[PDB]
């Protein structure tokens, strides 16, 4: 058996600093696919707002 | 003997296991088949009997002493080519194993020799179209035999398209001839040689001119030759011209019966234009194969002047030239397949990407060959000096004999241009000699151990270890001394060409 | 042999084509009559693919390609047997021997593509098994 | 009367039994089709979950007119046994218009055929073209 | 236990073939026979009182080039492509009604109108070069140039 | 030679459209009367510039 | 990365590219037009080709299929026809029977089991 | 020697006779040159395309135009539709003008 | 008769080849080869019968069977003809084009109303 | 009109469109041969046409095979 | 009303505007059909059917077979009609006016009592007179079978 | 091939970097992101993807999680720009 696309192993991190690098890395990955999110999901808004609302949920 | 053995090789090759040793051994079976073919051909075919011309297979095929000369030549040059794929050209397993990666290589070559040898003999427009396709289809397959290569496949695609248009022009001329006369046999058309549109035979020539790479069609041939593997370019840039130029000579023999001047002016327009491009083109080039592609076009331009003139001295000029040019062509390409062992290895700038298909690709990869191997450098020097036309090599007598045929028929303008074009082309033959030797004395005492040849393993350190294989070395030496020492037996050879007849008789 | 009866048949079949298309266009109830929710154009939900319900977005085997490619040489072999059919008597033994030879050379091709197993799809990517070998020290 | 094979759960087992030899829906001209393009009847046979709900609407929209929808069994009708679940739609008539409701858990094969027979009686009562001449 | 309800569609498909065949066999035979009765419509329709039993002519198949020459030869004798007559002497109109069709010999429309098929090295010379046509026109001119002798 | 060879290098490039167009132009040499060759010789020399 | 992606032979050192009328750097500003002067071979294994990461043909063997005798969303990732990866998306018939049993006595929880395997 | 100009029935066609007479003259041994066979070559081309004879038809069409001769009275009667090869036209004694049957033979 | 049937083959593969539906466009490459492959077998069988009568006329073949029906000498060809006939019409067991369990309606999963009937 | 090379406007911008133009071009040659052969009542011209149709088919198959391998050569990552 | 002209004008209109490869393959089928139909009437019914059997049935469906493999991706009304009209004016393929304006006939004769189809004669000559042409063709077909497999087969 | 230049690309680097609100709106090669521009975690990474969108380029996590000076990005892009792949039909025709 093999994992599906864009999958990652589930590891419990033990260092605070290590997590933020993963957290920051993941943020661009959301941002990178933002135009494709609009195209694949046929969203009625430009990709700018898609990038806009992704950032807010991280800060929460 | 060729056809029967081809079926045995087709079946046998598809049975045994895919391996390099078996692939190389099957390539040595074909080398026998081509040798056996020559012994059977020379046994039954004689100059003294084929002089009249003999119809075969319901007059579809007509054979005479002029065609018979080229069939034996084609068989000979096909032996010297198969020696490359059948033995080692370098002996380094990395470079050589390309020649043995394909099992259908020798089969496709044997397909082409049947195509090449039958083309000069054709005597029917129905079989002219069939045979020209048998030769044309075999070249496309050989160009794409290395199907993994991106450049090779891109070249075969370019070759197929240009040849398809070339074959359509050939097919359309024959149809137009059939429309006017309703006859298919060439001999029956000769009865109406004065009653048909002689320019429809010229439309036939325009198709055969594409397949030999004559300007303005020269563009594709230069591109094709500079992309295929050097082993492939060694075959497809010489063999088609051997069998098509013989056919063009015969078609021009029939054409000059009515002696139409307009036909000669158009062909002179193409010969004149090709000399210009064949000479000025190669001045600014870096790739060696692109250089030999422009060199090939210029020599085809010379050989057409002998064809265009078409007299008794034109048979001698063509028969001699086509032989010496083939040996020179084989000798040069054989050396380029060998001297790749002296290439340096990096331990940078200009990022030159080399592949196993063309290890020698640029002219400056011939640098310092005077140092790494002096004996083979002179052999390349003698070969290039023949192409320049320096006497008393073979190349001089080709140009000298062509000039006789050209001027004897009043082609003064073309004779002078060919002598201008020869000197212009000497510039880029001299560059190959400049790269070979001119920087010898600065590099004379250098610490060279990064050559490709220095990655060869040391066997014993007591026995002598020759650097080049046996068979390829003997071929290079033999053809270098034949080029150099033709003066010794030139008189016999030329008198051996006076006898080759094309309905001269008396 | 007259074929004016055949021509009328071909013409009628040509007329029958226009009738099949247009009979649908004149008998279906007007979109307003049924539900009015839209024409096929604006109703992009109705004018779309079928993907069993869930919306989603040809590197075919080379064996399939060689099946289609080798169809062409084997078809020209079959179609060139046509002249022999309507002339089997008048060519006699001579044309029969030639016909058999015409078939033997093509069969040597059949042998070649039978030995290489060119049409087999094969499985080079998967179906692998291995031996578990201990590496004691 | 060509339905669409939209069986979801145990209600679909009784749907297949209608096509079995004993009842033989095909003898009445009923052929289950696997595509909306070739189907005009949607039979919701089983539980409609939240995750399945958007797909059900999409499949419904792809059926060319005229179309009718039958709700079979208690799950499709009003949730049924799973009415108080966090992942079940309490009645498929919250997603698509339903033309007739077949009651049971599961409805017997004859109960489903009674629902189909009832709908045909309604389809034969339509006046799509006399409506144009009179109501329009 | 043979199901008759299952075989009802086959008895209707059997009637489908019989319907088409029954019409074709009789209608074509009747038309061929009627037109082989005489050279005018007042003969074809009516049956004389002193005429005997009618001998129908079945439709003909598997013909060759002689049947195209026989058909026109029968047409010039009776007015029908499959007429019947066994008079040892033909009418005197037989010697002045031979039909010889004259038709043109021009290349197909596609060969001379297609945007691509008409382009060719020799088809341009036929269409735009006078070299061929001036040479042949000499032979036509010299036909009338030799009537003086 | 630097000027002439710099033009000729620009012509050798793998392109079906280029080679196909050159071939069809050469069919004009079969259509034009042969006395027009020198004008085609001058026209060619011009497009070098 | 996510959106795109980029030797068997001796590394051959070629230095001093020169033609008959001069050296490479003397015509390097014009060699962008001369395609026989391209030093970049297109067959070298190190040739950089920025090719997009086109996803494998992903068929949705979705619920509305006779094969799916329930509500199945089978996601098949295949090379050609031979299946590389398959991702079954179950849950389209999740009704939370396990959550509902906890609110009913043992006698009321029994009918929830006839409705697990219908057959 | 190979067969040329074979008819659609395996025999010599219309113009085979002319072509054969050309081959006899060209391959003959009593001829010094090809001049005597020049007329035979024209006949074979003439048999196939009738170019000289079509030209003669053009003058007779053009000469009648310049003299005013009525085409219907100098030309030959013709029928364009095969269905109207009626027995009145064919000259049969009691022939109608009703169309003939060219549907099925 | 063989030429007319091969035009219909071209008609079949065109249905899917103008469509973006994955199920409909699936049944073109497999549809194309299945009809291509069993066309050689159907064409050759017809030519063997035509070879026994030396005529490519339908009426002559039928009349040539007066004394014997070609099922007796050429029984294997009849099985081969019938097997090939099933594939050419895409009927089961050679049903993989329009397989309901595999590719739904095949090319017809995008066809409705008149295009379905025709 | 075609002396301005109009047929170049009529050929599409894909390698497969060139292949079709080659077939349509050769198709004109065969139609010309069938035209002459039937008028002359000569079957030798019909033998030529039969050969042209068969040879024009082999040319298509080889050209498509080269084009097919040309296509997969780019799509040759296959590292999945 | 020689309607064969109108079929090609439509065909000549769509050849100037075709963009994708779907329309390019359509021009092929739209060209054979006028070729077949104009051969069925007039000149040769035998070669109309040979073309359908060999071109449409064999080489045309191969094009659409590989188009699905290759890819499927990605003027002005005045100039087109102007070009088509200019293309329409001059349609005389030959300039022998008498050869194009004067009609001819042939005379039939009864000397051929062994009447058989053309395909009978073509087979009679191809399998006897030109048996070399037939045998080379099977040799060209043989090379293609080897040629296809070496080009395309991977391993 | 990459037909880009170091001076020209910075103009595309300058203009796209102008799309985020900064303390200093003037941009050069040495303009930093924390000091010369005053961007925090999220503002910087939005700029990086915006520059990625302009250059047909994708940063790696190693570089992208360490960038301080702009010139490295211009160094990154010129050293990591490749021609977009050409389809089979487009190449030769
Ligand atoms: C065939 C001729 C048979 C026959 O003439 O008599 C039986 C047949 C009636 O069968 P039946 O009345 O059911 O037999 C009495 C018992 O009911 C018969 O009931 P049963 O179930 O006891 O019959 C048993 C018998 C089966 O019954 C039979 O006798 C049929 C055998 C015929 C086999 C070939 C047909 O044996 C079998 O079950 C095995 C036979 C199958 C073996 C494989 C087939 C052999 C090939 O008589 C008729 O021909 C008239 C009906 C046939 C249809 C005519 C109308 C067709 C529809 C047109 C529109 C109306
Ligand atoms: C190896 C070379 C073999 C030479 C064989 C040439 C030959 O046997 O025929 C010579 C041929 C004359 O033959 P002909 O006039 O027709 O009548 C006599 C026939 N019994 O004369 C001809 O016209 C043939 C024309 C081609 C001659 C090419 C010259 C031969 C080149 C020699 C190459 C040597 C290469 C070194 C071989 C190394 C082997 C390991
Ligand atoms: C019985 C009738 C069968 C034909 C029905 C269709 C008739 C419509 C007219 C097309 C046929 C005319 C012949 C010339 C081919 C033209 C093909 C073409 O250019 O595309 C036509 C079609 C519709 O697209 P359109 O809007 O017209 O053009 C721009 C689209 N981007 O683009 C498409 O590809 C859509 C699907 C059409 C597929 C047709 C396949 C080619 C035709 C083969 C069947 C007919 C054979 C030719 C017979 C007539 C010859 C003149
Ligand atoms: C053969 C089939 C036999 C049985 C089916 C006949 C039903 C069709 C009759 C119909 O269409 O009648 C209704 C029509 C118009 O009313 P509509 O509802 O808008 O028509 C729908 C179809 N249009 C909008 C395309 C026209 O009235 C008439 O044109 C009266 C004459
Ligand atoms: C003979 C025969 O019975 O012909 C009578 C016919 C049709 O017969 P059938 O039994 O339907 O033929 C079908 C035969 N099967 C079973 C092989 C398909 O029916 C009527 O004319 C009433
Ligand atoms: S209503 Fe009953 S039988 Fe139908 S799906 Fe729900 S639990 Fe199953």
């Amino acid at each position: 058996t093999n994992p599906t696309a864009f999958a990652q192993t589930t590891r419990y991190v033990k260092d605070s600093t290590e997590m933020r690098t993963l957290v920051l890395n993941l943020y661009r990955r959301y941002l990178r696919h933002s135009r494709g999110f609009v195209n694949n999901y046929n969203l009625d808004i430009p990709a700018s707002q898609v990038r806009t609302k992704i950032r807010q949920e991280f800060e929460r | 003997m060729l056809f029967t053995s081809l079926l045995l090789i087709i079946v046998y090759g598809s049975l045994v296991n895919k391996s390099h040793l078996l692939t190389k051994l099957i390539n040595r079976l074909g080398l026998i088949i081509i040798i056996y073919t020559l012994l059977i051909h020379l046994n039954i075919n004689t100059l003294e009997n084929l002089s009249i011309g003999i119809n075969m297979f319901n007059n579809l095929l007509l054979i005479n002493s002029f065609n018979n000369t080229i069939i034996e030549l084609i068989l000979i040059i096909c032996i010297l080519y198969v020696l490359l794929i059948s033995f080692n050209i370098t002996g380094l397993s990395i470079i050589d194993n390309l020649n043995y990666s394909k099992r259908t290589f020798i089969v496709i070559v044997l397909f082409n020799i049947i195509g090449l040898t039958l083309l000069p003999l054709v005597n029917d427009i129905m079989i002219l179209f069939i045979i020209i396709e048998l030769q044309s289809y075999s070249l496309y397959l050989l160009t794409a035999i290395f199907n993994e290569s991106h450049n090779s496949t891109k070249s075969a695609l370019y070759y197929f398209i240009v040849g398809s248009i070339a074959s359509f022009i050939i097919l359309d001329a024959t149809v137009s001839i059939y429309d006017d006369l309703g006859l298919t046999n060439i001999q029956y058309i000769l009865m109406y040689i004065d009653k048909l549109e002689i320019f429809d035979l010229l439309c036939l020539l325009f198709g055969l001119f594409i397949k030999i790479g004559l300007a303005p069609f020269y563009s594709y041939s230069i591109t094709i030759y500079s992309l295929s593997p050097t082993i492939i370019t060694n075959y497809i840039s010489l063999m088609p011209k051997l069998s098509i130029l013989t056919l063009i000579y015969i078609i021009m023999h029939y054409i000059n019966i009515v002696n139409n001047t307009d036909l000669n002016y158009v062909i002179s327009f193409l010969i004149l234009i090709s000399m210009f491009i064949g000479s000025f083109g190669g001045l600014n080039v870096i790739r060696i194969k692109t250089l030999l592609a422009y060199s090939s076009l210029l020599n085809v331009s010379y050989m057409l002047l002998a064809i265009l003139s078409n007299s008794n001295e034109s048979i001698i000029a063509y028969i001699y030239y086509i032989i010496q040019y083939s040996l020179t062509h084989i000798n040069i390409f054989s050396i380029i397949l060998v001297i790749s062992i002296y290439l340096p290895i990096m331990n940078n700038m200009l990022n030159v990407m080399i592949t196993k298909y063309s290890p020698i690709e640029y002219i400056n990869q011939l640098k310092n060959l005077f140092i790494n191997n002096i004996f083979i450098a002179i052999a390349l020097c003698i070969s290039i000096f023949s192409l320049i036309g320096i006497p008393p090599l073979t190349g001089f007598y080709g140009k000298y004999l062509v000039l006789i045929s050209g001027l004897n028929n009043g082609y003064v303008l073309l004779s002078i241009v060919l002598i201008i074009a020869s000197s212009i082309s000497t510039v880029y033959y001299a560059t190959i000699l400049k790269v070979l030797s001119f920087d010898t004395l600065s590099f004379k005492d250098i610490i060279s151990n990064n050559l490709i040849i220095n990655t060869s393993p040391e066997n014993n350190n007591n026995e002598i270890k020759p650097e080049i294989s046996n068979v390829i070395s003997y071929v290079i030496s033999s053809l270098t001394l034949i080029i150099l020492l033709i003066i010794i037996q030139y008189e016999n050879i030329v008198k051996g060409a006076y006898l080759v007849l094309l309905y001269n008789w008396v | 042999m007259l074929q004016d009866l055949f021509n009328n048949y071909v013409i009628l079949v040509g007329i029958l084509g226009l009738i099949f298309l247009g009979v649908n266009y004149f008998i279906v109830e007007s979109p307003r009559m049924d539900e009015n929710n839209g024409n096929i154009s604006d109703y992009i939900e109705k004018s779309g693919p079928f993907e069993c319900g869930f919306s989603s977005f040809n590197p075919i085997p080379i064996a399939f390609i060689l099946v289609a490619l080798l169809f062409l040489p084997f078809d020209l072999e079959v179609s060139s047997m046509l002249p022999y059919i309507v002339s089997i008597y008048s060519v006699g033994i001579y044309g029969l021997i030639i016909f058999i030879l015409f078939l033997l050379i093509l069969i040597v091709g059949f042998i070649y593509e039978f030995n290489t197993k060119s049409l087999s799809i094969t499985t080079i990517l998967h179906k692998k098994n291995k031996a578990l070998v201990k590496n004691l020290y | 009367f060509w339905p669409m094979t939209f069986g979801l759960a145990c209600c679909a087992v009784e749907m297949m039994h209608v096509s079995a030899p004993r009842y033989d829906q095909d003898r009445l001209g009923i052929i289950f089709r696997a595509s909306p393009r070739q189907s005009d009847i949607m039979i919701v046979a089983g539980t409609v979950t939240n995750k399945m709900a958007p797909a059900l609407r999409q499949v419904y929209d792809q059926m060319p007119y005229p179309r009718w929808v039958i709700s079979m069994g208690s799950c499709a009708n009003g949730g049924g046994y799973y009415h108080y679940s966090y992942s079940v739609v309490r009645g498929v008539d919250r997603i698509v218009p339903v033309d007739i409701y077949v009651p049971g858990c599961p409805p017997t094969s004859e109960a489903l055929m009674y629902g189909v027979f009832q709908l045909q009686k309604k389809m034969m009562d339509g006046q799509t073209h006399r409506m144009w001449y009179r109501s329009y | 236990m043979i199901p008759f309800e299952a075989l009802i569609p086959y008895a209707i498909m059997f009637a489908g073939f019989c319907l088409g065949g029954g019409v074709m066999n009789s209608a074509i035979t009747a038309d061929i026979t009627k037109r082989a009765r005489g050279p005018n419509q007042e003969i074809k329709r009516n049956v004389g009182e002193d005429e005997g039993p009618r001998n129908y002519t079945k439709p003909r198949y598997n013909t060759d080039q002689w049947d195209k020459y026989f058909a026109v030869r029968d047409l010039r004798l009776t007015g029908s492509l499959r007429g019947q007559s066994d008079n040892a002497v033909a009418e005197e109109s037989f010697k002045t009604n031979s039909i010889q069709p004259y038709s043109n010999t021009r290349r197909p429309w596609v060969l001379r109108r297609h945007i691509i098929m008409k382009n060719s090295p020799t088809k341009w010379a036929r269409k735009y070069s006078s070299r061929r046509d001036e040479r042949e026109q000499e032979i036509k001119d010299d036909y009338i140039r030799g009537m003086g002798e | 030679s630097t000027f002439i060879s710099s033009k000729l290098n620009k012509l050798v490039f793998l392109n079906i459209g280029f080679i196909l167009e050159i071939i069809v132009l050469s069919w004009l040499l079969i259509v034009f009367k042969v006395s027009l060759l020198k004008y085609i010789l001058l026209l060619i020399i011009f497009i070098i510039l | 990365n996510d959106f795109y992606d980029v030797n068997d032979f001796f590394p051959v050192q070629v230095d001093g590219i020169e033609s008959s009328l001069g050296k490479y750097e003397e015509f390097a500003k014009d060699a962008h037009e001369w395609e026989s002067w391209n030093l970049q071979n297109e067959d070298h294994p190190e040739y950089p080709v920025k090719r997009t990461k086109i996803r494998h043909f992903t068929l949705n063997f979705g619920p509305q299929h006779p094969a799916a005798h329930g509500v199945l969303r089978l996601i098949l990732e295949l090379h050609g026809e031979e299946i590389l990866r398959s991702d079954p998306h179950v849950g389209l018939l999740h009704r939370g029977t396990e959550k509902l049993i906890e609110s009913k006595t043992y006698m009321q929880a029994l009918p929830y089991f006839d409705r697990l395997d219908y057959v | 020697a190979p067969l040329q100009q074979v008819g659609r029935h395996g025999g010599p066609n219309k113009c085979f006779g002319e072509f054969q007479r050309v081959v006899e003259c060209m391959t003959n041994a009593k001829h010094d040159s090809y001049e005597p066979c020049n007329n035979l070559k024209n006949d074979y081309l003439e048999c196939r395309k009738h170019k000289v004879e079509r030209y003669k038809a053009f003058l007779m069409q053009k000469h009648a135009e310049e003299l005013g001769k009525d085409p219907e009275e100098i030309g030959a009667p013709f029928v364009r539709k095969r269905r109207f090869l009626t027995s009145k036209t064919l000259g049969l004694v009691d022939g109608d003008d009703y169309e003939i049957g060219v549907e099925k033979i | 008769l063989l030429a007319s049937g091969s035009i219909g083959v071209f008609g079949t593969v065109i249905v899917g080849w103008m469509s973006n539906s994955k199920y409909t466009v699936l049944a073109t490459v497999r549809t194309t080869a299945q009809l291509i492959s069993y066309e050689l077998v159907l064409t050759t069988v017809v030519f063997i019968i035509a070879l026994i009568v030396s005529s490519l006329n339908i009426n002559v073949i039928i009349e040539s069977q007066y004394n014997i029906w070609y099922i007796i000498p050429f029984f294997p060809l009849c099985l081969i003809f019938f097997i090939s006939a099933l594939a050419e019409t895409a009927r089961p067991p050679f049903d993989n084009v329009e397989a309901e369990s595999e590719l739904v309606s095949g090319h017809m999963t995008e066809l409705s109303a008149s295009p379905f009937v025709i | 009109m075609d002396l301005i090379l109009l047929m170049l406007v009529a050929v599409g911008l894909n390698i497969i469109d060139i292949y079709i133009m080659i077939e349509i071009l050769i198709m004109g040659c065969t139609v010309n041969t069938i035209y002459s052969a039937s008028l002359d009542n000569d079957m030798i011209g019909l033998i030529y046409s039969l050969i042209q149709i068969i040879i024009a088919g082999v040319e298509s198959a080889i050209g498509l095979s080269i084009l097919v391998n040309y296509n997969r050569i780019r799509n040759s990552e296959e590292i999945e | 009303m020689n309607l064969e002209i109108l079929d090609l004008s439509i065909l000549g209109f769509y050849s100037l505007i075709s963009s994708n490869s779907f329309e390019s393959i359509a021009i092929l089928v739209a060209t054979i059909m006028p070729v077949i139909t104009e051969l069925w009437y007039n000149y040769s019914q035998l070669f109309a059917l040979l073309y359908t059997l060999i071109y449409v049935g064999a080489v045309v469906i191969l094009f659409v077979f590989i188009l699905s493999v290759i890819n499927e991706k990605e003027s002005g009304l005045f100039i087109l009609i102007l070009v088509l009209l200019l293309d329409d004016l001059d349609d005389n393929e030959s300039n022998d006016n008498d050869y194009n304006n004067v009609y001819i006939t042939d005379y039939a004769d009864w000397f051929n009592n062994y009447n058989e189809s053309d395909l009978s004669v073509i087979g009679n000559l191809l399998f006897t007179e030109y048996a070399l042409l037939l045998l080379i063709i099977s040799f060209i077909l043989l090379m293609s079978i080897i040629g296809l497999i070496l080009i395309v087969k991977k391993d | 091939a990459s037909t880009l230049t170091k001076e020209d690309v910075l103009t595309r680097s300058v203009s796209v970097l102008r799309g985020f609100e900064v303390k200093t709106k003037d941009i050069d090669l040495q303009t930093t992101f924390v000091q010369d521009l005053g961007m925090d975690s999220l503002d910087l990474n939005d700029a990086l993807v915006a520059l990625e969108e302009e250059f047909d380029v994708v940063f790696d996590d190693k570089t992208a999680n360490e960038i301080k000076t702009v010139g490295e990005v211009v160094d990154f892009v010129l050293a990591n720009y490749l021609p977009t792949e050409q389809s089979i039909n487009h190449t030769i025709r």
